[PDB]
This record gives C-alpha cells, structure tokens and sequence, in this order.
RNA sequence: GUCUACGGCCAUACCACCCUGAACGCGCCCGAUCUCGUCUGAUCUCGGAAGCUAAGCAGGGUCGGGCCUGGUUAGUACUUGGAUGGGAGACCGCCUGGGAAUACCGGGUGCUGUAGGCUU
RNA sequence: CAUAGCGACGUCGCUUUUUGAUCCUUCGAUGUCGGCUCUUCCUAUCAUUGUGAAGCAGAAUUCACCAAGCGUUGGAUUGUU
RNA sequence: CCUCCCGUGGAGCAGAAGGGCAAAAGCUCGCUUGAUCUUGAUUUUCAGUACGAAUACAGACCGUGAAAGCGGGGCCUCACGA
RNA sequence: GUUUUAUCCGGUAAAGCGAAUGAUUAGAGGUCUUGGGGCCGAAACGAUCUCAACCUAUUCUCAAACUUUAAAUGGGUAAGAAGCCCGGCUCGCUGGCGUGGAGCCGGGCGUGGAAUGCGAGUGCCUAGUGGGCCACUUUUGGUAAGCAGAACUGGCGCUGCGGGAUGAACCGAACGCCGGGUUAAGGCGCCCGAUGCCGACGCUCAUCAGACCCCAGAAAAGGUGUUGGUUGAUAUAGACAGCAGGACGGUGGCCAUGGAAGUCGGAAUCCGCUAAGGAGUGUGUAACAACUCACCUGCCGAAUCAACUAGCCCUGAAAAUGGAU
C-alpha cells in the first residue's frame, strides 16, 4: 500500500542540517574528481537536479565518468539476494571524497617509505598493523597512599 | 549471582592511564563471592555504579582472598544491606553470630532468601562490621550474651531412619 | 455509557494527542488543576508532599477528577479552605478510541464486525510512568499527617499502586528545603507568587545592583 | 601492585548444540572451528578474537589454559590436519613433514608454539584438528547461563582447566 | 600592528549599546556637461576632491543575549545478546557489552589563502 | 447518624444463563424453534431447618451466615422463549 | 494611500503534504519560444521487462545576458496508456 | 550471514518545550487600550481601586503524522602486485603554458602490507512450490481473542529422540546398526531409573494449604496469624496496661435561638488555679443534667508504644456428570 514515489520517506534525509540552509558553499564545486577515485553519495536537497535516489544516500562508490556538472559512479546495490553494481549520474553537490581511501593511500606511501629506508639501513621493521595486543605486565605504585574503600550507597527515593 | 560458601575478596582496581590523568586513583572494595571470577565481575558492577568506570576502560590490579583474622573467636556481625523486593527497594540492618565474616555474609544471604524471598542478585551488601555484644540490637542474637548459657536438647529426632529401615524397638527421643 | 477502566489501563498504543488529525475529541473530565490557596507565597507553605505512581499505565481524566475532588474535600475539612495548595501533576493528553458495536440482537444489521475497525474518540487519559508524580500538596509543616491522609484517600480512586512521598524540596519549588532559607538570604532566590526565581551570578551588573538595594 | 600480562592464549569449548542458532553466532562458531558440541580450540587473544568470543558468548565456555592443560590436550586428543585428513599424532614425522618449514618438528615444538603464542601460532593451531572432547564428567552447572551467575557459559578466567580435566 | 581587492571555512565571525582610531586605504562628501536611469542625480550611472571620521569600517569593552567548547546531569535514561530470573499482570532486577540529552556551573568571542599599500 | 439498610464520583473483579467479536472443528449433512415427557447437576437461597444483625416492642419486613435435604403449582391470551 | 524603523523568512512559489529557496526558486519589468530537431547511456517500479517520470551526456538549430553561463518545460516528489 | 582498524550514512529509543511548530496549568511584575468599570471619580476616571486584553521573567504537563541535541543495534566503502614509483609516446578532447586529462609503451620495486576460517570460478537443463502456521523481541487495529496484519531470527510444516504426566511449535538435542563410559534439559517418597545424604539455614497450618518456563486459573482491598525490616516516640524526674480520683471559675464564652449551656451550625484558642483540664474527642438529656474522652494525679515497679513496609498464611474467592500439584 506504500507509494512508489522517488522521494518518499526523505523528509529528514534530504533536509538541510539545522542552521545550515542557504547558499551552497563553493568549495564543494571546486573539488576535483578523477576516474577511479572513491566518493560518498549524500544528496543534499538544496540542489534538486542530479539528485541520487534514496537507496544510494550514504553508499560509497567509484567514479568512472566525469562530465561538466556530475560524475558517473559505480555503486553496489543489494536487491533480494544479489548485489549488482549500479551506475548512477549524480551532480557533484551530492558527493564528497571518501576519507578511507585517502588514509589508505597515505598508509601505502608511508609503508613504501619505510621499506626503502629499512632496506637502506638494513634493520627489518613491521608493516602489517596488528590488532590491539593484550596488555603487558606492569607495576602500579601506591606512592604511600591507601586505595579508597568504596561501599554501595543506601537507597532513598529522590524524585 | 549464585552461592555456596562465600569468601571475602579484597579487589583493587583503577582506570586505565590516559593522557588526561597518568596516575588514576586506586579503589578498593570487599566483595563476598563464591570465587574470584565472580568477585571481579561484582567489583566492576559496583565501581560502575559508583564511579564512571568500565571493565573495558579499567583494570584490576589485585584480587586476593581476605582470610579471617580470628576464626577461633565467636563475634557479632552487623550487616547493612539494600535489596529490591517485589515492589521496591529497602535498606536493612541484620545481625548474625559466626566465627568468620564470610560465613556471616553467607548466613545473611540464606536468611534473606528464607524470609524475604530475596535472590542473591537483588541483594547489595554495603557494610559488614564486627560489633560488640552491647551494641547488638536483635533479640535473637542478644539472648546468647550469657556467660552461664545453659539449655538442653529437648526432642532429638532420629535421623538414622533407614539404618535399620525395619526394627522391633521404637526410637527414644529423650537423652 | 463509559467502559470499565480496565479496558484502557495499559499504555498499549502510541501517544494519540488531540491534534489536527484527531478531531471530535470530547472535553476532558478534569478542567481545574490547582486548588486551595494558589495565591499563597513560597514561604507560607514549606512542606510539600507528592503522590507517586509505581506502575507504567494510563490514568483516566475522570479518575484524576475524582481523586482531586476527594483530596480537596479532605484538605478543606482538616486544614481549612486556605491552609493548603494542591496541584494535579498529570494532564489527559492521550485520546482513547472506541469501535462501537450495535448492542442489539442482530449482526446482519450492518455490523461489519472487525471491518473498518479504527474507532472514534472515547475520551482522554493521562500516561503516567514509574516514579512520576500524580498529585502534589503544599501546606504548613504541621499538617504533614493531614496531607498524608488526603493523598492516601485519593489513592483509592486510581487503578494501580501508588506511593505517598514527602519531598525534600521547599513547597512546589525544585530547591532543597535545607538550602532554601540561606539561598533566599543571599539573594540567589527571589520569591514571586507560588514560585521562586533563581538568580544566577551572571548577566548585566545592572540586574545585580537593582538587587542589594 | 604487579598486574600480570594479560593472557594471550584461550581454550574455547562449545557447550551448546547446533539447533536454533542465530546466523551470526553460527558464522562465528564456524570461524572458530567449533561445529560440534564439546569441541575445543585454542584461540590467540587480541581485540578481534575477544570481540568474536563476545559474539558467541552464550554458546561457549572459555578461559586461560595452563601448561598442563595444553600438554594433556595435545598428547591425548591431538590430531593433525594432514592432507585434509584427521591423522592421530602418533609420530613426530607427521608434525615434521607438515610444519618443519616453521621449525616445528616434534610434539614439544608444537606444545611450545601453542603455549607461548609464537610467530607461527596460526599455522600450528590450524594444523591441529579441533579437539573432540567428551562430556564433562560430573556434569555441568548450567549450560544456559553465564559462569559468573552460576552457569557454564562465558569466560571463566583460569577455571577452564578444571573443566579440561573433567572434559578429556 | 593593521588596511584594501578577491576569497575559503561560514556566528569563536551574529545582535544591542558604549569607547577609541596615527598613516595609507575604504568611505561619508561636492556636482549632473557627457554615459546612463529615475515621481525624485535619494538609489543607479558619470564627472570630481572643499570638508569630515559624525556614520559605515576596524579594534576594544559589557558579572550582556546568542554561538562554540568543556564539566555536571550520569555510567543516569536508553540499548545488543542471555537465563526453566522475579511478578497474576503492568513491569522490574541481574549477567554480557555499548551509552546519551536538558536545567545548572566554567572557558572562549574568528581563523586564514593570493595580490597590493601604510606603519622610523 | 458515612457504613441498620443504601452508595455518587471513581476503581478492582467474577460468570458464560444475554448479545456481540472471531471463523479453529463440521458442507461425500452432527436433523434447525417452542411445547410435552423424564432424569440428574449448580447455587449467585424464593420457601423450609439452625443461626447472626436492624431505624428487630409484638406482628410483619429487611440484610447476612451454614446450607441445594425437600419443594417451587392450577389456568386466560400468544407458535412462542 | 504616503513615509520611517524592526523584521531568518514567521510570506510567496497553481494545487495535497513534505523537502528546498532571500541582492533566491519569491515580486516587477525587458527580450524571447530549450514546451524545438536527433542517437544512444542511466535512475526510479523492476523480473533489473514495458509504460510513465527523471538524471547526466553528445550532435544541430536557437533564446537570453556585457559575460561567465543558463535553457531542451513548470524548484523536487504525482498529474497517465500496449 | 565474522570481528578489528580507518571512514562515511541515519533521526529510532531517549531527551526538550525558562529552543522553533502545535497542545497546555498556575500564580508574579508592568503599563497602553472601544476590557469590563469604579465605591466620593461626570468637573483635566479632580482621583486611583478591581478585573480584562497585552507584554516580560518564571511555572505544571505533552506529540506516530513536532524538534535544538542524540544513542545501542544497524547500512556502505577501504585494508595493495589490477599496487606504488620512475622515464617516454599518442590525442581530432582541453588549453596562456613544455597546461590538464585519458590511453599506450618500457623499467624498478615481494616485509604478498589486519584477525580468523574456508578450495574456488563458471555454464546448461530443471522438478516441486507460489493456502502456511508458531515462539522470544519490536509493532498496527481491536475491550479482547487459541483475533486480524507487519519486522527479525529460529522452529513446526519436512523431525524422530530425552524432559514438560498428557501436547505439531516449549527446554535439551537433531537420527546409519550396536557395546562401554559421560552428560544436557529435567529429576531422585512410591508409581518410576536415581538422595535408604544421620544434607545446611530459615518461613509456613490453610474447616477451598502449597507444590516448577510455555501452562492451563485470579485482582483491588483488608488481618491484633506469624516472621523480618524502616522511622519516630515514652520511660526509675518512673513509662505502657490495668484499678481510683479531679477533668474547673469567669463562661449556661460571642453570632447563631425556639433549648441548644463544650458537643444541630460560623469564627477565633483567653487568662488564672495549679495536678491538669479542650471556653471541648464522643454518648446523650426537649433542655438541664448525668456520662466519657485529652490532661494530670494515686497504687502498681521494667521496659514500652505508634505509623509504615514485605515474606509465607487467611479473607476477598460463586456453576452446573464425579475428579484431579
Ligand atoms: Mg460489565
Ligand atoms: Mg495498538
Ligand atoms: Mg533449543
Ligand atoms: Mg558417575
Ligand atoms: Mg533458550
Ligand atoms: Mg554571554
Ligand atoms: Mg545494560
Ligand atoms: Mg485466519
Ligand atoms: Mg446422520
Ligand atoms: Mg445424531
Ligand atoms: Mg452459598
Ligand atoms: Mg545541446
Ligand atoms: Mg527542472
Ligand atoms: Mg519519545
Ligand atoms: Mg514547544
Ligand atoms: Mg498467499
Ligand atoms: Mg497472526
Ligand atoms: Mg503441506
Ligand atoms: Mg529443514
Ligand atoms: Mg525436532
Ligand atoms: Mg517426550
Ligand atoms: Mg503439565
Ligand atoms: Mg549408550
Ligand atoms: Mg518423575
Ligand atoms: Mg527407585
Ligand atoms: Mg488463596
């Protein structure tokens, strides 16, 4: 009995944040999107043209085509029991660069730097980041102070 | 929390050192638990109730059993506790006689279960204290403060009712 | 023609306020929420006693009206008509609905059974939580037993379990009674009518020097 | 106060059966190689493994094995996964042929690598077939509740060794 | 130490009132032949340089409002998973992890990019 | 004179002798109203036995308790219940 | 009717509601016909079929503006047919 | 069908309304007006008194179709050899630029760049099904339903076995034919395997006791039944309980009147005597009167009283064949 409208259920999704209405800041238009880079589809409602569908709000994809005002994004969509890589045309107002890719390329560059430097100076170094290891043994000093004795408080009705 | 014969554990914990306080304060509690694992769990429960600590953001630096320093001496234990009934929370003060502190706390748990149907997870023991005989308030305890205490064992019920199961003589209850 | 209150006791539905979608709501039974000497100053009535629910449930407007009337009558009998101030702390904002059926010997007569079952507004009830205050009475400190008895008599007009509580606050305010006198003394509180105005130590100095003058 | 190093080796025993299991718990139990009740597996402890153990907490009983528990487990129920088969560790050549490239060539090397979690703990642990232990002699307390509330599930710190003694 | 032109983030920048402003500058200011618009050279456009920092503007101030950021509220409300837990129920407690928001009390009040000036 | 006898505003229940709500059983069929006849069962007791209370002086009446042993009828009208 | 001041939009944008918008998307003027001619791709419903609606392009011919640009109907979500 | 480390997405739970949009309680302070008006203001309400409206600062209570703030759970992406870094070539695209972008061609880099687990990829043909139902949790309508409709996971259907006496779905556990050992859930008077332990501590007597998830029967409200607990009060300057006295004068206090004299009703709580006494807690007298109480005193010589609270038990507790832990 639900309608099939393109913007059904997007009352808060496409609405602007509190006290963030008005002119779209221009640095969003000044971003450079190459083919193959990773973008996050958000979809502000100020610009009604080139809007993504509500099923792509919050999804992340890879740019494959660049036009004057929009980009082509390959984004995975799950439909029933299959995931298919949809291709969507979204104006640049509704996307932004994904920081996870930036962090990963920074890590790759730093790892290559470490490899080159370590090969120059011979000493092996660890690159594969490890999960949080168990805490090692250590001494906890008292500094001549008795640890405070804690007792549960008696019950009383407050309000 | 189930039960058994409880033991007293001195559990000491603290927050993890963070670059806001490099030496967080150490805190100490007396936990009466069947074993040290339950003692650690109850310590975290209580210090989460009191301070803003969690098992994840803190550590336990000591968890050792507190041996009774006079298990050969009879003494009076006063216990302050709170528990949740079926329709509210109540603070109670109860008195018991035992050689050991943890024995008196176990007595308290059994007695709360017997009289108030209070399961052990509802009961919060907030102070256990040895009290002098002149500071006792419960008549059930004060009647044992007699240097010339004297009573018989009036009606001794046979307990060996199955050895023998059949016999000619009817048992005697006066001894 | 009202249904027994057991049929609308529990908070089973979402809140259903009288709004632009819910029209045709009959007016609530309770219209007056403050009785006694409402014009009494703050220092006149230091003692304040609440009656607190212990169950998450719905209290009907008629039940609030009946309890308010009973407490008013007992307070007038005991402390006099001007020795107290009562405040009903619940407002019937939730509308209950009735799917009315024909109470005759026939189902063929367009009864339709459960078809189109969404009802019409029966009345209004008040949703009360565990620990929420239902009624509050403030009076002289020497009428504590009379307040307790008046609130005890009002409990019999309500479905669930309620508790009587003598608050630590001064009157109907939110400040503790022990701190109230020495807060008024150093002008952190300014009385006005039945309440007090907390005066924080920030703002223009002109509003500070109109005080201490 | 001396706070000891946090344990880095855990023995995880699945205590509940395979009926009516939620998909996430089922997937994590498959990732722990615990596909049968009373199956045991050594788990190297870190944040990821601890969170995985948190996911399947009602279905497992785990703790910190001591040296004796590791010795008894490897010597009595130690089976190797050689050519995708379950082979009893009756000879040192069986260990040497499958793990000699990691320096593990005998029962003692395997036990040392498992106990002190070494560089090649993953290979030595995956080489071991998950331990198919018996029912706990003397019974359990309550498999449906946590250890700290009178039951058997969850993390009993070092009382897993008592369960191991009664288990194999 | 600042200003102008163009900006980025878009209140830590806004709002009300008060004080000060050296040199450039920005302005107010003078005028309507031309360009161009008017009911009106008020706005717009154009041509200027007598006067003034009164205003805009800049900086500072207010037990200032707002905003931003902390603490408290509070391991509270809420919540993942668990039990042959309690209770007639409504609901509640515990185990396992996560964890807020007012009121209330502190601190702060634009940062900066390019180009070009002034400041002994 | 609140409570001998009643009980507004509220509020908590019980029953399945009303009518509904639902559609689980029955559509290769469970004969569908009332009356007659006949037996047994329930008590939320009309009378009768033993009682307590009253605004029980007697008489009559009302409320309540133990209590279903026993009884609860003849007719006009109506297919009637 | 005229004038000044305050005025974050509390008005208006054809309509139901929601979103959006201030030297705007609203009001008033000036010029116009991009509501035109075409091929594909894509989104929405979806079986990833169709219709409908829509987004981003590309090729013509134009409109407007000093220009950057904007426009192939209506600020967006409906207004339709093998 | 997993976690971890990064990185985005959201508007539910909560919370808020001295923040917007709606709903809403009460006082307080101000001073304009077609507010009523207000007693002596007409005369310039000479005056200033009340209530309105309004404003300001507060205050009670709310929202599925409200919201500043805002979780838990959750959704997407990334965690390398298809990568990184060097040189060069092509373009009719772009263009101040040897510019940007894309493609292409050589070359060098392996610590294989989180944990855990698992062998994967791909094609053809294809039956049956397309009435479902149930349980935890969330949730809509309904008084409710073994009612109707959704979300999530599991189950029954398709499934036997141990337990719940009995039972499609509950709890344990899923199944080839067997022997030994051990358990789960559940149990161990007898039926009926196992407590024929010299089990531990208490609670409870019911002339309808109670007795184990689902589940197969109960509520509000009471109890001087008993057991704990909380708070408060009295007491050798003698409590408590019993038994015995005084319980006054003005004043048969005022306004009520037909008597109301303390007690059919309205207001206030005087004084002195002291051992105390209310110009009254009740009975009542047509009315007096006579009583009793709260208050003190005498005897009596050690502890006592009150209000709550919650455990078991009792009342509340009534249906039809004779009957069901
Ligand atoms: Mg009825
Ligand atoms: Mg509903
Ligand atoms: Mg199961
Ligand atoms: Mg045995
Ligand atoms: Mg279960
Ligand atoms: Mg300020
Ligand atoms: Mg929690
Ligand atoms: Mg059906
Ligand atoms: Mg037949
Ligand atoms: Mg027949
Ligand atoms: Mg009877
Ligand atoms: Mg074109
Ligand atoms: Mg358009
Ligand atoms: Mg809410
Ligand atoms: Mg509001
Ligand atoms: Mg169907
Ligand atoms: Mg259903
Ligand atoms: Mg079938
Ligand atoms: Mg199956
Ligand atoms: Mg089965
Ligand atoms: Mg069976
Ligand atoms: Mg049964
Ligand atoms: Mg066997
Ligand atoms: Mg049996
Ligand atoms: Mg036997
Ligand atoms: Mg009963």
């Amino acid at each position: 009995t639900n309608t099939k409208g393109k913007r059904r259920g997007t009352r808060y999704m496409f609405s602007r944040p509190f006290r963030k209405h008005g002119v779209v800041p221009l640095a969003t238009y000044m971003r450079i999107y190459k083919k193959g880079d990773i973008v996050d589809i958000k979809g502000m409602g100020t610009v009604q043209k080139g809007m993504p569908h509500k099923c792509y709000h919050g999804k992340t994809g890879r740019v494959y085509n660049v036009t004057q005002h929009a980009v082509g994004i390959v984004v995975n969509k799950q439909v029933k029991g299959k995931i298919l890589a949809k291709r969507i045309n979204v104006r640049i107002e509704h996307i932004k660069h994904s920081k996870s890719r930036d962090s990963f390329l920074k890590r790759v560059k730093e790892n290559d730097q470490k490899k080159k430097e370590a090969k120059e100076k011979g000493t092996w170094v660890q690159l594969k980041r490890q999960p949080a290891p168990p805490r090692e043994a250590h001494f906890v000093r008292t500094n001549g102070k008795e640890p405070e004795l804690l007792e549960p408080i008696p019950y009383e009705f407050m309000a | 929390k189930a039960s058994g014969t409880l033991r007293e554990y001195k559990v000491v914990g603290r927050c993890l050192p963070t670059p806001k306080c490099h030496t967080p304060p150490l805190y100490r509690m007396r936990i009466f638990a069947p074993n040290h694992v339950v003692a650690k769990s109850r310590f975290w429960y209580f210090v989460s109730q009191l301070k803003k600590m969690k098992k994840s953001s803190g550590e336990i630096v000591y968890c050792g059993q507190v041996f009774e320093k006079s298990p050969l001496r009879v003494k009076n234990f006063g216990i302050w506790l709170r528990y949740d009934s079926r329709s509210g929370t109540h603070n109670m003060y109860r008195e018991y006689r035992d050689l050991t502190t943890a024995g008196a706390v176990t007595q308290c748990y059994r007695d709360m279960g017997a009289r108030h149907r209070a399961r052990a997870h509802s009961i919060q023991i907030m102070k256990v204290e040895e009290i002098a005989a002149s500071k006792c308030r419960r008549p059930a305890v004060k009647q044992f403060h007699d240097s010339k205490i004297k009573f018989p064992l009036p009606h001794r019920v046979l307990r060996r009712q199955h050895k023998p199961r059949f016999t000619t003589k009817r048992p005697n209850t006066f001894f | 023609g009202r249904r027994p209150a057991r049929c609308y006791r529990y908070c089973k539905n979402k809140p259903y306020p009288k709004s632009r979608f819910c029209r045709g709501v009959p007016d609530a039974k309770i219209r007056i929420f403050d009785l006694g000497r409402k014009k009494a100053k703050v220092d006149e009535f230091p003692l304040g006693g609440h009656m607190v629910s212990d169950e998450y449930e719905q209290l009907s407007s008629e039940a609030l009206e009946a309890a308010r009337i009973c407490a008013n009558k007992y307070m007038v009998k005991s402390c006099g008509r001007d020795g107290f101030h009562m405040r009903v702390r619940l407002h019937p904002f939730h509308v209950i609905r009735i799917n009315k059926m024909l109470s005759c010997a026939g189902a063929d007569r367009l009864q339709t059974g459960m078809r189109g079952a969404f009802g019409k507004p029966q009345g209004t009830v008040a949703r009360v939580h565990i620990g929420q205050v239902i009624m509050s009475i403030r009076t002289k400190l020497q009428n504590e037993e009379h307040v307790i008895e008046a609130l005890r008599r009002a409990k019999f007009k309500f479905p669930g379990r309620q508790k009587i509580h003598i608050s630590k606050k001064w009157g109907f305010t939110k400040f503790n009674a022990d701190e109230f006198e020495d807060m008024v003394a150093k002008k952190c509180l300014i009385p006005d009518g039945c309440g007090v105005k907390y005066v924080p130590s920030h703002g223009p100095l002109d509003k500070w020097r109109v005080l201490h003058s | 106060f001396y706070v000891p190093a946090e344990p880095k080796l855990a023995f995880v025993i699945r205590i509940r059966g395979i009926n009516g299991v939620s998909p996430k718990v089922r997937k994590v139990l498959q990732l722990l190689r615990l596909r049968q009740i009373f199956n045991g597996t050594f788990v190297k402890l870190n944040k990821a493994s601890i969170n995985m153990l948190r996911i399947v907490e009602p279905y497992i009983a785990w703790g910190y094995p001591n040296l004796k528990s590791v010795n008894e487990l490897i010597y009595k129920r130690g089976y190797g996964k050689i050519n995708k088969k379950r082979i009893a560790l009756t000879d040192n050549a069986l260990i040497a042929r499958s793990l000699g490239k990691y320096g593990i060539i005998c029962m003692e090397d395997l036990i040392h690598e498992i106990y002190t979690v070494g560089k090649r703990f993953k290979e030595a642990n995956n080489f071991l077939w998950p331990f198919k232990l018996s029912s706990p002699r003397g019974g359990m307390k309550k498999k449906t509740t946590h250890f700290v509330e009178g039951g058997d599930a969850g993390n009993r710190e070092d009382q897993i060794n008592r369960l191991i003694r009664r288990m194999n």
